[PDB]
């Protein structure tokens, strides 16, 4: 989703997509676009670049601009996601979660999973490690 | 009448496999990806 940034985020980087294409016609050039990301902080490489730009005349338009940062939101979204699965059996201080423990965070995730799906969870991968939950859990 | 009473009949909707196998794997995933809750409240049933 273009929505992924937070609300902040996204003001801030509109302002820097309207510093960026002060014509006002919203197209905002690629040397313009790298620029105003590099004076948000968001300096990417020359590759980089090339591969947002290809992924989202010679201009990009500061929707198009918001999409193509829109899938660096979801990476670092889905880094985050990762980092907190691994962390979930960390949360208690052991690192490695039981097989009760496990059973009980299942259930409070509430994921529509019932006692078979947790079992064939548990199965796929006696404590189950961090890390071997948050392998499991990228599958 | 008569004609309208059976266009309305005839415009009702059987059962069909196709469509129930369609609305058990829409429910198989329980919400979205990420971001959202799949309540499926519109949706209800696929068949009738």
């Amino acid at each position: 989703m273009a929505d992924q940034l937070t609300e902040e985020q996204i003001a801030e980087f509109k302002e820097a997509f309207s510093l960026f294409d002060k014509d006002g016609d919203g197209t905002i050039t690629t040397k313009a676009l790298g620029t105003v990301m590099r004076s948000l902080g968001q300096n990417p490489t020359e590759a980089e670049l090339q591969d947002m730009i290809n992924e989202v005349n010679g201009t990009i338009d500061f929707p198009a601009f918001l999409t193509m940062m829109a899938r660096k939101m979801k990476d670092t979204d889905s880094e985050e996601e990762i980092r907190e699965a691994f962390r979930v059996f960390d949360k208690d201080g052991n690192g490695y979660i039981s097989a009760a423990a496990l059973r009980h965070v299942m259930t409070n995730l509430g994921e529509k999973l019932t006692d078979e799906e947790v079992d064939e969870m548990i199965r796929e991968a006696g404590q189950v490690n961090y890390e071997a939950f948050v392998q499991m859990m990228t599958a | 009448f008569f004609q309208s009473i059976q266009a309305l009949m005839q415009t009702c909707s059987v059962l069909d496999l196709n469509a129930f196998e369609r609305q058990n794997k829409a429910e198989g995933l329980g919400m979205v990806n990420e971001d959202g809750t799949v309540i499926n409240r519109q949706n209800g049933e696929k068949v009738m």
